[PDB]
RNA sequence: UAUAAUGGGUCAGCGACUUAUAUUCAGUAGCGAGGUUAACCGUAUAGGGGAGCCGUAGAGAAAUCGAGUCUUAAUAGGGCG
RNA sequence: GAACCCACUGUCGUUGAAAAGCCAGGGGAUGACUUGUGGAUAGGGGUGAAAGGCUAAUCAAGCCUGGUGAUAGCUGGUUCUCCCCGAAAGCUAUUUAGGUAGCGCCUCGGACGAAUACCAUAGGGGGUAGAGCACUGUUUCGGCACCGAUGCAAACUCCGAAUACCUAUGAGUACUAUCCGGGAGACAGACUGCGGGUGCUAACGUCCGUAGUCAAGAG
RNA sequence: AUAGCACUCUGCAAACACGAAAGUGGACGUAUAGGGUGUGAUGCCUGCCCGGUGCUGGAAGGUUAAUUGAUGGGGUUAGCGUAAGCGAAGCUCUUGAUCGAAGCCCCAGUAAACGGCGGCCGGUCCUAAGGUAGCGAAAUUCCUUGUCGGG
RNA sequence: GAUGCAGUGUACCCGCGGCUAGACGGAAAGACCCCGUGAACCUUUACUGCAGCUUGACACUGAACUUUGAUUGAGGUUCUAACUCUGUCCCGUGAUCCGGGACGAGGACCGUGUCUGGUGGGUAGUUUGACUGGGGCGGUCUCCUCCUAAAGAGUAACGGAGGAGUACGAAGGUGCGCUCAGCGUGGUCGGAAAUCACGCGUAGAGUAUAAAGGCAAAAGCGCGCUUAACUGCGAGACCCACAAGUCGAGCAGGUACGAAAGUAGGUCUUAGUGAUCCGGUGGUUCUGUAUGGAAGGGCCAUCGCUCAACGGAUAAAAGGUACUCUGGGGAUAACAGGCUGAUACCGCCCAAGAGUUCAUAUCGACGGCGGUGUUUGGCACCUCGAUGUCGGCUCAUCUCAUCCUGGGGCUGAAGCAGGUCCCAAGGGUAUGGCUGUUCGCCAUUUAAAGAGGUACGCGAGCUGGGUUUAGAACGUCGUGA
RNA sequence: GCUGGCGACCAUAGCAAGAGUGAACCACCUGAUCCCUUCCCGAACUCAGAAGUGAAACCUCUUAGCGCUGAUGGUAGUGUGGGAUUACCCAUGUGAGAGUAAGUCAUCGCCAGCU
RNA sequence: GGCUAUGUAGCUCAGUUGGUUAGAGCACCGCACUCAUAAUGCGGGGGUCACAAGUUCAAGUCUCGUCAUAGCCACCA
């Protein structure tokens, strides 16, 4: 007999909106377990580190700051 | 294991909350201020049996 | 499946998606914001019989309101229309 | 030890002379014996010196007629012709696994047309192949836990493609997408190439991903 | 199956069986008789265990049914009330004090009742107790065609 | 596993007597094995009923005395008139039934009706899961993390590794404030390691708990005040068969902490869970079967499941069948065939060494490469509307990896003998004791008593000792079948 | 041109060593009355100030010393079509990581004070 | 869930509704008796009466809860 054979259900994480797409307020941009990406201008952060848009506009990704973090923002 | 109890409004409206507590480390009765929607004010709620 | 998997020795005759009621959809005909009678009576497929049924208004558990209504302290927001 | 009552061995017979027999041998043969006539016990009952034996060639519950055209997610079968389109053997759940239900895939009617696809430009995230030792482990040889050379990794990463995927604009070609309704079938798959787990880098083996063919396709 | 043996039940309107009952067999019998169970002529015999389950005899302590219905709490309305509300009696819904048998729990006996007759490394532990006479590779022995003797 | 396909060989047309190697020959919708939310019968400390047996209350059921317990109860002794007699006598009557009459013996007992507790395989209806490289035994069944997973999401195996069925009124909110770990030095007990002070390189510490993704505005660590671990909502998205699940700016009310701009709808996040039905508790401007109430119901809040087989068939359920039965399957096992060749057997390569020296006359360690299709196995492609046998008998046919006989090379070959290798398939190649044996051991022979294939050749050619139906017994297992 | 504050950017920008500045600013500095503070301490936070100093610290300049950046060419991998099956070859498109040559002691904006 | 009963040293049995003002028998250790032993006799140690609270001049001894255990009974989401 074996002692293995367990696994958990999938969680479906990942980027939902890519750069250059238009969004409306409330749209979810990234699903992530930890803060792989950080919230920029017009982007909010949920209690499970989800990133969502707080304005209408166009999504942009970049690398900024002294620690070299990855940021996502919405341009109006 | 934590037991379930009710926090009943002292305003007489009958409104209540439910929560749990550890009876070993909190033998006394719970007393805490909370919002009562029937009168729309913050008042004191006090512990009672879940029943 | 040529299969060494099943069935048939051959011929002739018989042998299997029906009937009643209800309901929904599609054609077609009549009438048309209306349509239609059931049992029954009837020198009887006619003619009478309008009780009843479907449509014409929704919301709400309900009382209640009604082009609105429910939720709520709220004329805000939202759900069904 | 004859009659009579049994049935231990063997040959024959096995579409037999016979739905249990013939032949040659065998046992009991005044007894718990054999037999005629007429009676009694009836089906979850009878009877049994007991084998689940017998109860009309039928017995782990007789036969006949009714309930009755019992039920069967199982097996079989399903009858004239021509034209158009054309699948699946997947996911989820199930006292579920060869059944069924919703979704995916087919067909018909209505609405609506360029909202669709192929390709070219432009924008975007990645942690695989490869590689490496900066972390986690592991390895060899020198020097004094550290230093110098040297290897390895599905559950190591200082790095990191090709493809694939999402969005916007555009030429050309194409009956394309989408929505609302009627009817389904199907939920046993197989081999080959590529990327893999398992097995022995075995199997016309087994379990996934991806493409082609068969299934349902002749030359 | 059997003669023989043993246990147990049955005092007669017997126990037991058939039957719905009336009744019938047992038996026109009467414990030297009748029913059930096991063993199986005869010779020698038949060890230990009553902890389990069963049977037999006790106890009047715990628990417990129907029945009984003590108290307590609601509904209703005469009346009292400016009011809110209060509120007898009578009907009515509910609650359940007290009384209450056998059974079980408890205590003894019983194995020719059903059953049991050890484990571990001289001891140890645990049992209700750890196999007496007799026999033993057997209708029972895996290893196994055990070993020795005879043929 | 081919009369019928491909290549090729052979073969004029048709009977009769024989024979049984094949037509997976005929016969019986396989009885072994598995499946169906099939059947029957049997068992029991499976579930749930009932008959039977038994207990008490009330009724049939009455009269007198008495004793004893907490006004009632229990007890005892007498009596006759209900009731009993499968006791005697008389009559109906020519009658061992029955009825009436007279006695005698019992007697408010026994017995019967209704209600009620106990017992109850005697009898009846039923239940007794699925996955699964056949089934059983073992393991597993829901949730979370990593890999397999092929750089979006998703992705299976009885694939490789680990966790969960909680905790916390602060370990929640807010304002203000602070940096770990390690090492080297010095310094009472005090050391490898307690506490103190100072320097050096460094996130290697910590985050209630497993792992992963994270963590400087620290998401890590302290102090003061506190209850936003609120009520009504909610534009818009993620995920998705459904049922469910997840994120959320912003608006209104009340609030906490800040001077303030502001932050707060529990905790760094992802596990810590259970639909509907039936009921309980607190409220309520709903309903209220003539009317007014009330009972009951509705709405809002909340409580009771290891329903863990975790989308949960009932409130309530274990076994046997060799006495068996029906519907199906080569969707799935045992025999033989097939694919494969781990194992098995045979051959070769290298050669430490052994052989008085001498690797190779003969053996040959440590390692490597093949062949065959005999063994033990793996798979499940053919056959379950049947391919029906472990040995013996009879009769065979082929291979060569040769047992004898024939021809050779080398030798640690004096001769006789032997060892090893090469060529060779023409012929030949034991009888008995024991056991069902194949095999094996033993006795005695022979020039020799070879190794294999042929459905482990041959049962429509024979047998039937073994195995594997129905009877019976022993040991062992089970309460029992 | 020097000084201070706030940003853009986040190593070609950093670290390490060496040197320099007191007019102003900045820093060290004096005191603990009053505001305020230490789970003890005027060390830190805070107030009242000007006797001292540029020592420390901060800023500025020099250095390739560590670090960082980094070509060209080749190699590995790879989409499509074909040929093969230890997993490579051909046509076509694409193209790392490591290493080498080489480079680096940053570059800009707004406001205020001084020479 | 309802009703009862227990939990006293090293071991086991008492003390059971007030003034409990916890004992008895065996286990030990020491002493005495004996030529040496035992039995017996003496002495000492060995619990703080399941706990938590309540009335009280007196609480193991009574009342309340919480533990564990034993026995009977009841359980249709």
């Amino acid at each position: 007999s074996t002692k293995n054979g367990r696994d958990s259900n999938p969680k479906m994480l990942g980027v939902k909106v890519y750069g250059g797409q238009t969004v409306t307020a409330g749209n979810i941009i990234v699903r992530q377990r930890g803060t792989e990406f950080h919230a920029g201008a017009n982007v909010g952060m949920g209690r499970d580190h989800t990133l969502f848009a707080t304005a209408d506009g166009v999504v942009k990704f970049e690398v900024k700051g002294q620690f070299g973090r990855r940021y996502v923002k919405v341009e109006t | 294991m934590r037991d379930k109890i009710r926090l009943v409004s002292s305003a007489g409206t009958g409104y209540f909350y439910t929560t749990t507590k550890n009876k070993r480390t909190m033998p006394e009765k719970m007393e805490i201020k909370k919002f009562d929607p029937k009168i729309r004010q913050h008042v004191i709620f006090k512990e009672a049996k879940i029943k």
